[PDB]
C-alpha cells in the first residue's frame, strides 16, 4: 500500500522470517511461541494498513483497533508462564518480557524509545541464552541475533515513518 | 522433591531456595519487586502492576525498584509475600501446603518480625510444618566449630555476628549497609569513568559478572595501585557475551577495597575490619580471645580472592601483639546459610523439631522462639 | 537446642568410666550415615600423649582427664574437646559435630554429673601442650 505498509512488510519477510526459521531449528517451546509472535506482527501489519488509510480514532473504535494486538501479546506471555519447566526458560522469557514492544502503535509519543527499553530486556535474557549455548550449538547464538534483529529493524522503522507515533491518515 | 522439605534463605538482595539433602540451592533470583514508573500511556498490551525477581530486573530501565528487605531486615510484608509466593509457585514449583519448610533470619530480627514470617507461612502459605534458623548460626556450623565471629557480606547487608556455643550476642552485634549490590554499582561507576558505558539492565548483569570473576583485595592497596600504573602485570581480559574482549586494570581491586574504605563510595563509615574489630571488643573481655581465633566468612561478597589475607592483616594491626588471630574462610561460603539448612533438614533426627501447623494453632506465636537451633 | 543423635550403650558406659576416672580419655564418633554418636577410643592418655589423639583427618569429640596442680590443689578436671582438621572433613560432617555439641554436652551433665570444666575447639593435636590446656581451664 503507502510507503510505510511496504516497509513493514519487508519486515515480516526479512529479520521475522530469520526468526521463523531459527526457531523452527531448535523447535519444541521455541517453535511454538514464534508462531505466536508472528501472529502478532501479522496483526500489526492489519492495523498499520487500516491507519494508513483512516485519521485518528477515539474510544471504543480505537480500543477495538487495538484490542487484538493486546490480547495476542498476552498470549505470547500466558505461554511462557504455563511453561516455567520449559528446557527453553530464557528463550521464552526473552520472548515474554519483550512481546510489548508491539504496544508501541498506542503511544500517543515517543514509540522509538519504547521499543529500545523493550529490547533491553529482551537481552537481559538473550544475553543468558548466548553465555549457556555459544559452545553448544550455533542456531541458538543465530536465535539470539534473528530475534533481537526484529527490535532494531522495528525501531528503524518507527523513526522513519512514525517518529513522534503511529502515522494515521490526515485525509 | 514428592514431599522434600524446602530451604528458604532469604537474603537482603538474594533468595537462595531448594529442597532439603540437595548441595546447592535449586532456585536463585533477586529479592525484589518492580512496579510502573508511570501511570501508563496505553492500556493492557501486557502490563502488570507489580513484577518480581528477574522479570523486574529485566524491565528495570521502565520501573521503579523496591526490597522488601531494608537494613538487614524483612519491611514491605506484602512485597515479601509475593516473593515468597513467586519462590513456591514460579521458581520451585511446588505446592507449599505439602512441604515442611525451613526459615533463614538475619542478625537482630525482632520477635515480632519472626511471628509475622511465621503467621504469614502458616495460614497465607499454609506450610504443614515450620522451623526458623539464624543465618550466621548455619553457616558457623558449616565452618566447624560453635564460637567465631562471622563476616556475613552480602548483597545489601554486611554483619559481623560473635557467637558463643550456637547463640548469637545481640548486643555485640554490627551491621554496615553496604555490601554485593554496592560494590557491582561501585564497579559500573569506575568502568564509566574509565571509558566504558555499562548502563542497560544487561550491562549491569555483565558489571556483576566482572566482578565475580576478576576482582580480587589487594594486601597492600597502595603498592597495587602503584604497580597498576607502572606496569600492566594485573590487567585481565575479559570476554562480553557477544565475544568482544575488554581489558580491566586497578578496577579489579579497587571495587572490593570499598569494604574495608567505605569512602570510595562517599559513604561515612568504617570499614569491615573495624567493625570486626569493634563487635569482639563490646563482648566481654573473656571470650574476645576465641572470636579473634574465630572470624568465619559468609556470604556472597566474602567470595574475592585475598579478602581472606587481608582481613587477617587488619585484624592483627588492631588487636594485641600476642593475639592470636584467625581468618576462616570455607570453599563453600557464597552458599554456606542455605547448604546449612539444607543438611539440617535433612536429617531423620530433624523431622520432631520442626513446629507443626497443630503445634502453632494450639500454644500460640511464642512457640518460634521456644523452638529454637 | 542442637540435634539431639542417640549416645550408644558402649559410648555411655565409657563416659560413666571416666566419671568415676577409672578411665581418662574417651573419644566420640558420629556415626553420619545412621545419625548416632558411637565409641571411638577410651585408650590409656596422660597429657603427654594427648596430641597423639586428635585425628587429622577426621572431626571428633573428646573427654579429657586432666590431671593438674592448680593453687595449692590437685584436680582432675573434665576438659571436653571438638577437634575439626579442616577442609579434610566435609561440610556435612563439620555442620554434625557442631550441631550435634550442645545435646551431647546436656545429656552428659544431666545423666552422669560429668562436670565438664571446660570445652574448647582445636584445629590439631599439636596445640593440646600443657601450657595451653592450663591457660584455657584457668584463664588469667
Ligand atoms: N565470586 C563472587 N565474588 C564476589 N562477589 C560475589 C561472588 N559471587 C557472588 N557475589 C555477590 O554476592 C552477592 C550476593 O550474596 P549473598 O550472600 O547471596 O547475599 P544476601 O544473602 O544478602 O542476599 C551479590 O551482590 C553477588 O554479586
Ligand atoms: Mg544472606
Ligand atoms: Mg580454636
Amino acid at each position: 500500500a503507502v510507503p510505510y505498509v511496504q516497509a513493514f512488510d519487508s519486515l515480516l519477510a526479512n529479520p521475522v522470517a530469520e526468526y521463523l526459521k531459527m526457531s523452527k531449528e531448535i523447535g519444541g517451546d521455541v517453535q511454538k511461541h514464534a508462531e505466536m509472535v508472528h501472529t502478532g506482527l501479522k496483526l500489526e501489519r492489519a492495523l498499520l494498513a487500516t491507519a494508513s488509510q483512516s485519521q485518528q480514532p477515539a474510544g471504543n473504535k480505537l480500543s477495538d483497533l487495538l484490542a487484538p494486538i493486546s490480547e495476542q501479546i498476552q498470549e505470547v506471555i500466558t505461554f511462557r508462564e504455563k511453561n516455567r519447566g520449559s528446557k527453553f526458560f530464557n528463550h521464552l522469557s526473552a520472548v515474554s518480557e519483550s512481546i510489548q514492544a508491539l504496544g508501541w502503535v498506542a503511544l500517543a509519543a515517543k514509540p522509538g524509545p519504547f521499543v529500545k527499553e523493550m529490547n533491553d530486556a529482551a537481552m537481559f535474557y538473550t544475553n543468558r541464552v548466548l553465555k549457556e549455548y555459544r559452545d553448544v550449538d550455533k542456531k541458538h547464538v543465530d536465535w539470539v541475533r534473528a530475534y533481537l534483529s526484529i527490535w532494531t529493524e522495528l525501531q528503524a522503522y518507527i523513526k522513519e515513518f512514525h517518529t513522534t507515533g503511529l502515522a494515521w491518515s490526515k485525509t | 522433591d514428592e514431599t522434600t522439605a524446602l530451604v528458604c534463605d532469604n537474603g537482603s538482595g538474594l533468595v537462595k531456595a531448594g529442597f532439603a539433602g540437595d548441595d546447592a540451592p535449586r532456585a536463585v533470583f533477586p529479592s525484589i519487586v518492580g512496579r510502573p514508573r508511570h501511570q501508563g500511556v496505553m492500556v493492557g498490551m501486557g502490563q502488570k502492576d507489580s513484577y518480581v525477581g528477574d522479570e523486574a530486573q529485566s524491565k528495570r530501565g521502565i520501573l521503579t525498584l523496591k526490597y522488601p528487605i531494608e537494613h538487614g531486615i524483612i519491611t514491605n510484608w506484602d512485597d515479601m509475600e509475593k516473593i515468597w509466593h513467586h519462590t513456591f509457585y514460579n521458581e520451585l514449583r511446588v505446592a507449599p501446603e505439602e512441604h515442611p519448610t525451613l526459615l533463614t533470619e538475619a542478625p537482630l530480627n525482632p520477635k515480632a518480625n519472626r511471628e509475622k514470617m511465621t503467621q504469614i507461612m502458616f495460614e497465607t502459605f499454609n506450610v504443614p510444618a515450620m522451623y526458623v534458623a539464624i543465618q550466621a548460626v548455619l553457616s558457623l556450623y558449616a565452618s566447624g566449630r560453635t564460637t567465631g565471629i562471622v563476616l556475613d557480606s552480602g548483597d545489601g547487608v554486611t554483619h559481623n555476628v560473635p557467637i558463643y556455643e550456637g547463640y548469637a550476642l545481640p548486643h555485640a552485634i554490627m551491621r554496615l549497609d553496604l555490601a554485593g549490590r554496592d560494590l557491582t554499582d561501585y564497579l559500573m561507576k569506575i568502568l564509566t569513568e574509565r571509558g566504558y558505558s555499562f548502563v542497560t539492565t544487561a550491562e549491569r548483569e555483565i558489571v556483576r559478572d566482572i566482578k565475580e570473576k576478576l576482582c580480587y583485595v589487594a594486601l597492600d592497596f597502595e603498592n597495587e595501585m602503584a604497580t597498576a600504573a607502572s606496569s600492566s602485570s594485573l590487567e585481565k581480559s575479559y570476554e562480553l557475551p557477544d565475544g568482544q574482549v575488554i581489558t580491566i586494570g586497578n578496577e579489579r581491586f579497587r571495587c572490593p577495597e570499598t569494604l574495608f574504605q567505605p569512602s570510595f563510595i562517599g559513604m561515612e563509615s568504617a570499614g569491615i575490619h573495624e567493625t570486626t574489630y569493634n563487635s569482639i571488643m563490646k563482648c566481654d573481655i573473656d571470650i574476645r580471645k576465641d572470636l579473634y581465633a574465630n572470624n568465619v566468612m559468609s556470604g556472597g561478597t566474602t567470595m574475592y580472592p585475598g579478602i581472606a589475607d587481608r582481613m587477617q592483616k587488619e585484624i592483627t594491626a588492631l588487636a594485641p601483639s600476642t593475639m592470636k588471630i584467625k581468618i576462616i574462610a570455607p570453599p563453600e561460603r557464597k552458599y554456606s546459610v542455605w547448604i546449612g539448612g539444607s543438611i539440617l533438614a535433612s536429617l531423620s533426627t530433624f523431622q520432631q523439631m520442626w513446629i507443626t501447623k497443630q503445634e502453632y494453632d494450639e500454644a500460640g506465636p511464642s512457640i518460634v522462639h521456644r523452638k529454637c537451633f | 537446642q542442637g540435634v539431639a543423635f542417640p549416645i550408644s550403650r558402649d559410648a555411655f558406659q565409657a563416659l560413666e568410666k571416666l566419671s568415676k576416672k577409672q578411665l581418662n580419655y574417651v573419644q566420640l564418633e558420629i556415626d553420619i550415615k545412621n545419625e548416632t554418636i558411637i565409641l571411638a577410643n577410651t585408650e590409656n592418655t596422660e597429657l603427654r600423649d594427648l596430641p597423639k589423639r586428635i585425628p587429622k583427618d577426621s572431626a571428633r569429640y573428646h573427654f579429657f582427664l586432666y590431671k593438674h596442680s592448680h593453687e595449692g590443689d590437685y584436680l582432675e578436671s573434665v576438659v571436653f574437646i571438638y577437634s575439626m582438621p579442616g577442609y579434610t572433613c566435609s561440610i556435612r560432617e563439620r555442620m554434625l559435630y557442631s550441631s550435634c555439641k550442645s545435646p551431647l554436652l546436656e545429656i552428659v551433665e544431666r545423666q552422669l554429673q560429668m562436670d565438664v570444666i571446660r570445652k574448647i575447639e582445636i584445629d590439631n593435636g599439636d596445640e593440646l601442650t600443657a601450657d595451653f590446656l592450663y591457660d584455657e581451664v584457668h584463664p588469667k
